RNA sequence: GUAGCGAAAUUCCUUGUCGGGUAAGUUCCGACCUGCACGAAUGGAGUAACGAUUUCCCUACUGUCUCCACCAUGAACUCGGUGAAAUUGCAUUACGAGUAAAGAUGCUCGUUACGCGCAGCAGGACGGAAAGACCCCGGGACCUUUACUAUAGUUUGGUAUUGGUGAUUGGGACGGUUUUCUGAUUGUUCUGGUUAUCUCACUGUGGACCGUGAUCCGGUUCAAGGACAGUGCCUGAUGGGUAGUUUGACUGGGGCGGUCGCCUCCUAAAGGGUAACGGAGGCGCCCAAAGGUUCCCUCAGCCUGGUUGGUAAUCAGGUGGUGAGUGUAAGUGCACAAGGGGGCUUGACUGUGAGACUGACAGGUCGAGCAGGGACGAAAGUCGGGACUAGUGAUCUGACGGUGGCUUGUGGAUGCGCC
RNA sequence: AAACGACUGUUUACCAAAAACACAGGUCCGUGCGAAGUCGUAAGACGAUGUAUACGGACUGACUCCUGCCCGGUGCUGGAA
RNA sequence: CCCUAAACCGACACUGGUGGAUAGGUAGAGUAUACCGAGGCGAUCGAGUGAAUCGUGGUGAAGGAACUCGGCAAAAUGCCC
RNA sequence: GGGCUUAAGUUAUCCGCCGAAGCUGUGGCAACCUGUGUGGUUGGGUAGGGGAGCGUCGUGUCAGUGGUGAAGCUGCCGGGUGACUGUGUGGUGGAGUUGAUGCGAGUGAGAAUGCAGGCAUGAGUAGCGUGUGACGGGUGGGAAUCCCGUCCGCCGAUUAUCCAAGGGUUCCAGGGUCAAGUUUGUCUGCCCUGGGUGAGUCGGGUCCUAAGGCGAGGCCGACAGGCGUAGUCGAUGGGUAAC
RNA sequence: GUCCGAACCCACUUCAGUUGAAAAUGGAGGGGAUGAGUUGUGGAUAGGGGUGAAAGGCCAAUCAAACACCGUGAUAGCUGG
RNA sequence: GGGGCCUUGUGGUUCUGCUGCCGCAGGAUUGGCCAGUGAGAAAUGUUGCGUGAAGGUGAAGCGUCUGGGAAGGCGUACCGGAGUGGGUGAGAGUCCUGUAACUGUAAGCGUGGCACUGGUGUGGGGUUGCCCCGAGUAGCGUGGGACUCGUGGAAUUUCGCGUGAAUCUGGCGGGACCACCCGUCAAGCCUAAAUACUCCUUGGUGACCGAUAGUGGAUGAGUACCGUGAGGGAAGGGUGAAAAGUACCCCGGGAGGGGAGUGAAAGAGUUCCUGAAACCGGUCGCAUGCAAGCCGUCAGAGCCUGUGUGGUGAUGGCGUGCCUUUUGAAGAAUGAGCCUGCGAGUUAGUGAUGCGUGGCGAGGUUAACCCGUGGUGGGGGAGUCGUAGCGAAAGCGAGUCCGAUA
RNA sequence: UGAAUGUAUAGGGGUGUGGGUGGUAACGCGGGGAAGUGAAACAUCUUAGUACCCGUAGGAAGAGAAAACAAGUGUGAUUCC
């Protein structure tokens, strides 16, 4: 049978044109008072992640192109 | 993840949203274009395109990264604005 | 906490104390009350009779014993027949003092010992039998309850079954008395509450009759109820009666106690890092100034003099470099002040981030330069909160404001996306 | 002679026969009969071919003398501004 | 045909369990017990041998619970008038 | 440990030797690096990673081979760095199977208190299930254990006799001694063959009902089903004619 | 629901057995033995249920939820291989 | 849309009543386009086909050699629309059974199809004025269920309980809802084929098993046996080509053996092919009764043998099992009495992701399915991956996004 | 024929007209409907409308001739791949 992707990680991880995994930032959702300017400017970003989490996140993509 | 809460979990959701009648445009490019019409095609139409690579019954979109040193006449489906600068210096045109 | 009872089937201290019994009595039985922690239908205190119940004593009686002996028998033992069992890494399987996973037939150093049988005894082979029944850790089961979430049942009201006619009580329709109105209303319709009636709805019932010569059942009828009850659906309450489950970890075993994130110091062995239920403390804020900028100022202590006034309020002179001070712990800093004061202000900005620091990662931290639009300063310039480092919470889901990217035939709407 | 249970009985087949259970007696609560209670989805049935001197539940446990104070908590019963 | 069993229930040709009927004599209250009757059996490995020891019985000087957690077991008592 | 001071004790110092799978010498194997005539470095190893193989079975193809003896089994003599092996040589055996090269695997066992069978160990050991047998004669290949007889002992509210339940041919006669019988066995409740059970009255049915079961219609229940009327069964009882 | 005591029913003590004669018995005593007695035959109650003079006892030789089959090759961060 | 209202048209008529002495309908052998045993508003005899169940025909070899036996060897011929098998005393194209090919089928309830018989039967155009077009239904509310959708912005669909419509200028759908547009006409019914399956029947097949395997079952197998019952549930295959199954004699009561016969073989004698290991013994060689032994190993005398290598081994040195699990085990931690057999990394996806290798290459590749009853081959490009990225997206595009066209 | 009873029905008496009963391996349709398991606990969810169960077929069944899709043209019953 054909093996499904990971639901959570199809909505969280996308594939760039090289291959790199991005998330995005965590931690800006909410309680952005106290945070300065600067801390919502550092967690507004897009990340790439690590060469073992985009492994992770490359199993759990059944060949899923990310969002 | 050994019940740290895991990397699928801590990472927040791309959000937005898909569109439900998006089209992709079949894009094809200027250097594409003069190495399969080298002998300076007259009338290039979708299914020339096509029987050299564009992979047919699609819209054939045609994107300006190039030179197009000789004149041609695209008919296609959506141009972009460089790709129709650089035809007409060459002298040639698109139409659709 | 009464009557009564009490070192008791209850008394920890405890063999309480006294008295009886014995030559000697932690037991006994009668008292004391100092009841750790008696007590009146989970009955209190008694009680003749009863007890294969528990306890103490006397007598009789005895191999229970001093202290065993002897006799006969079923096994044991020898011969003939028949003929298992658990167990089993191995074998030509000593002792001593050692050593080693800390208890050795098997290793070391020594000592002793001819080969093989038979009857015996149980010190060892950590002997055999049962993947310890205690402990802990994982799982389960059943039990409990004011654990959670449900539920049968019980219960409330609505509504359907469900109709007829009334009174007695509230809200309008409605005009046309009042006085559209603070106040009164009536009639003409409409609609609630409450309540009493009526009866081929219904009740599964009391009598009679018939199906039938049947204590079932049905039909007819009478009586009694009667639009109630019953039942369906919806709904609130109740519900360990029942069901599924949860009930953290660390831990010098576990439980109890304590602890869990963040900050500072020490441990920490002169980079960084470094554990213990190691040693000390803090944090979950605060401040519209205690932020920004510009200019100005120097403290604490000590000595001397001085109304109230004293060690110490305010004043003067002298001395005094950090020992004062810093919103808040501690350290590193700060007198060039980052400490004290005045003026003007909102940068406690929007769009950004070269380049680095620090973590397994999520993440945490610093940041030049630039544009916009400002504050302050004559300018140089400084300003993306606070001398620095704690004052905090990923994601999900939902919410508000803005924006208008998307919207399933189109236009709206609605929903979503983005910030 | 003391403790316990009044008694005869009953009980852990296969480690406990007892001071445990039962018991006669006692009290309280429910039940007016299609009873309450119980089995069952229901019809039915037991209760009972019984009718409050009865029936069901609870606790106590022959008999003697007795059974005190507390309704704040919880439960039950009644009441409904 | 077996049938208070070698034939049934116990895996056995198993010292267990299995309902009913008949059931004489003497001693005796007796269907207890002893020895017998009607009738039936000698039991399904034997032969030996004074070992220790274990089981099962027997007797015991003087003492008489000194035993032991405890008079456990045994002994004594026992019937009729 | 023996023993040692007459050091074989302590200490300073000198001269020798012993001593490892270390080093060196010699011979073989292997991995890697290197310019590729040389040479250099390396080769303990659990978990584990990489590489290259042995053996078994099936199979495509080619070459074959086999009663002048395949497979299997079992000796001897050999071979390889290993799994293993010989195109050496016998024995047993009686119908298949070898080499090359591919292809496919139910492809390798010493452990799972693993599963099945066979067989050891304990061991000629414990036991042989309450007891009283003795003798004379007989039978027989064989007799404590079979038959007959005589003594003796045992049971006798049962070790007797007859039923029910249950069993099912065990009953009788004759033949038998592999197995079974806790020994032996000529014997048997065993085996083999044949035979044996006679009812108007006995015990049941043809008669009766109890508890209880089933239950025409019926009532109840989503379905499945529950209950129950009229009935109809159901002895452990009633009724019923022989000694 | 008297007394002593056989049958009968029971199971208090002790010894033996404990690879037993026996997966609960045997020897010696012991309790009840006209009663809430005991026993035969047939029947009724069934698994979250039965029944229980109540021990969580018993329900076909292991019951804090029987047995059989099925879901099923349940699952096991654990032990073994 | 239909009914109605009309302008016409019914198969050529014997020539009946009614509507108006117009027309309508019954009428009757006869055409007849047709249509038929079907779902089709229906269902009743005679004639044309190959066959299934049984059958029939079915080609073509001898001679020598060794052997118990020829299918083997050697020589030499034949058949083949037949060389697929399986038998036969060993390995058969021509010995047997068959096979290829052809043929028969009477019969079937036969069956399928055809003819006939027989049975059954037209519309087109206009027209709004009217009439009809499926009601406790659709909707709505509520409590549940199914839809990617777990109550939600909740369409569509469904059950219980309430409530309850329009009906053509109408109803429903197009994911709340409304409008328009497009589609469609619910609340009546029937419908073959492609699809699913195998207790069975017939034929065939297997890099499937070969008696601990394959069914539990190659045999009295759902049997023996166990359980009250539901239910559970085994084990045991092989003489030889042919019984020619050992006449007769001897020891023995027999059992068993010894001679002899049968047979190629009897050490193939029925417990019978082959006959391994554990295990149990006889014989021979060496060692062993002064010795402390994880049982071996290295050194090594003597003896035996020499089939000149082998067997044995006095005596000396060194030396604490295997596995598991462990910081650490010879461990007095676990498991194993012994041998033999069996017993654990598999398989499936046009799954995910690497690598090796092969093909093609800016292209690569098909899936279902169709053809090949002849297979493993050909077709099939629907799809799918590569061919452009960036963005939530509109979109833009070698750029894009945040941003101010920074 | 017609009760109570008036209509009449229930019922009763004929007649025998037709059908039913039960079995069956898989597949079908309609309905009822788990748990172990997974989520590293667990309750939503999962397992899964699976196991099992009830009713009921046929040689197949079900579905089926648009109150359908589509999206600007169009497709034209259903089933299956
Ligand atoms: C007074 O402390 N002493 C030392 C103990 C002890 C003393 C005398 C005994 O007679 C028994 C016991 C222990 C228990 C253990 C029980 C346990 N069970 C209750 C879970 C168990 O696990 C088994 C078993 N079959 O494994 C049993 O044997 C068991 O039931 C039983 O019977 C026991 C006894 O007999
Ligand atoms: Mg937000
Ligand atoms: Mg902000
Ligand atoms: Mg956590
Ligand atoms: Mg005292
Ligand atoms: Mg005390
Ligand atoms: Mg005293
Ligand atoms: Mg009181
Ligand atoms: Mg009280
Ligand atoms: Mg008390
Ligand atoms: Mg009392
Ligand atoms: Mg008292
Ligand atoms: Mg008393
Ligand atoms: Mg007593
Ligand atoms: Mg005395
Ligand atoms: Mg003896
Ligand atoms: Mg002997
Ligand atoms: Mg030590
Ligand atoms: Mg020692
Ligand atoms: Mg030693
Ligand atoms: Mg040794
Ligand atoms: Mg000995
Ligand atoms: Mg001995
Ligand atoms: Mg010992
Ligand atoms: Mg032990
Ligand atoms: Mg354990
Ligand atoms: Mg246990
Ligand atoms: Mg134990
Ligand atoms: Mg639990
Ligand atoms: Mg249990
Ligand atoms: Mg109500
Ligand atoms: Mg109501
Ligand atoms: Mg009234
Ligand atoms: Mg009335
Ligand atoms: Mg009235
Ligand atoms: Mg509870
Ligand atoms: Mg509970
Ligand atoms: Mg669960
Ligand atoms: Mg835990
Ligand atoms: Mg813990
Ligand atoms: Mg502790
Ligand atoms: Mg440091
Ligand atoms: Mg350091
Ligand atoms: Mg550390
Ligand atoms: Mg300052
Ligand atoms: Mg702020
Ligand atoms: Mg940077
Ligand atoms: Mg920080
Ligand atoms: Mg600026
Ligand atoms: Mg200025
Ligand atoms: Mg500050
Ligand atoms: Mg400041
Ligand atoms: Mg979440
Ligand atoms: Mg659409
Ligand atoms: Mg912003
Ligand atoms: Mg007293
Ligand atoms: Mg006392
Ligand atoms: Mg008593
Ligand atoms: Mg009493
Ligand atoms: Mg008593
Ligand atoms: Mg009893
Ligand atoms: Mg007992
Ligand atoms: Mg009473
Ligand atoms: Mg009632
Ligand atoms: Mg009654
Ligand atoms: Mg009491
Ligand atoms: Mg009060
Ligand atoms: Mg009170
Ligand atoms: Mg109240
Ligand atoms: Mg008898
Ligand atoms: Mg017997
Ligand atoms: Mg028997
Ligand atoms: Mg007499
Ligand atoms: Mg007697
Ligand atoms: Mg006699
Ligand atoms: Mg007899
Ligand atoms: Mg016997
Ligand atoms: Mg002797
Ligand atoms: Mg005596
Ligand atoms: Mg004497
Ligand atoms: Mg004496
Ligand atoms: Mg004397
Ligand atoms: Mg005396
Ligand atoms: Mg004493
Ligand atoms: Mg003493
Ligand atoms: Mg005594
Ligand atoms: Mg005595
Ligand atoms: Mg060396
Ligand atoms: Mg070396
Ligand atoms: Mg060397
Ligand atoms: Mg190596
Ligand atoms: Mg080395
Ligand atoms: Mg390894
Ligand atoms: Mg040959
Ligand atoms: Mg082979
Ligand atoms: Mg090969
Ligand atoms: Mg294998
Ligand atoms: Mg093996
Ligand atoms: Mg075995
Ligand atoms: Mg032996
Ligand atoms: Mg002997
Ligand atoms: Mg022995
Ligand atoms: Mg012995
Ligand atoms: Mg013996
Ligand atoms: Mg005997
Ligand atoms: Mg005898
Ligand atoms: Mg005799
Ligand atoms: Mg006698
Ligand atoms: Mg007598
Ligand atoms: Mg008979
Ligand atoms: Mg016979
Ligand atoms: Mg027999
Ligand atoms: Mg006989
Ligand atoms: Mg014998
Ligand atoms: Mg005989
Ligand atoms: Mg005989
Ligand atoms: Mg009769
Ligand atoms: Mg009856
Ligand atoms: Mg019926
Ligand atoms: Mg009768
Ligand atoms: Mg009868
Ligand atoms: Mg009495
Ligand atoms: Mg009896
Ligand atoms: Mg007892
Ligand atoms: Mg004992
Ligand atoms: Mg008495
Ligand atoms: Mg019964
Ligand atoms: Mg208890
Ligand atoms: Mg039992
Ligand atoms: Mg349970
Ligand atoms: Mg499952
Ligand atoms: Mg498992
Ligand atoms: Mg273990
Ligand atoms: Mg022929
Ligand atoms: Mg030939
Ligand atoms: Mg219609
Ligand atoms: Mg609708
Ligand atoms: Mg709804
Ligand atoms: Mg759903
Ligand atoms: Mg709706
Ligand atoms: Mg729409
Ligand atoms: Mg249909
Ligand atoms: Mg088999
Ligand atoms: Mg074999
Ligand atoms: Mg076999
Ligand atoms: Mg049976
Ligand atoms: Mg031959
Ligand atoms: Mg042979
Ligand atoms: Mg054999
Ligand atoms: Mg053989
Ligand atoms: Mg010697
Ligand atoms: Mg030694
Ligand atoms: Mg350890
Ligand atoms: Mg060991
Ligand atoms: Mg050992
Ligand atoms: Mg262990
Ligand atoms: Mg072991
Ligand atoms: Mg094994
Ligand atoms: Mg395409
Ligand atoms: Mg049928
Ligand atoms: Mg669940
Ligand atoms: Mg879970
Ligand atoms: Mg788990
Ligand atoms: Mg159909
Ligand atoms: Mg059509």
């Amino acid at each position: 049978p054909k093996m499904k992707s990971h639901s959570g990680t199809k909505k969280r991880f996308k594939v760039t044109g090289s291959g790199k995994v991005t998330a995005r930032k965590a931690g800006k959702r909410h309680l952005n008072e106290h945070k300065s300017s600067r801390v919502t400017r550092r967690l507004t970003g897009e990340t790439v992640l690590s060469k073992g989490e985009a492994a992770k996140v490359k199993k759990l993509l059944a060949g899923h192109p990310g969002r | 993840a050994g019940g740290q809460m895991p990397i699928h979990m801590q990472a927040p959701k791309l959000g937005g949203f898909h569109n439900p009648f998006r089209t992709e445009y079949q894009v094809v490019n200027l250097d594409k274009v003069e190495a399969l019409f080298p002998k300076g095609g007259k009338i290039t139409v979708d299914d020339l395109v096509s029987v050299g690579a564009v992979r047919d019954n699609e819209l054939v979109k045609v994107l300006g990264t190039g030179e197009l040193t000789v004149k041609v006449d695209l008919v296609v489906d959506a141009w972009s604005k460089s790709a129709q600068e650089k035809i007409e210096k060459a002298g040639g045109s698109v139409t659709k």
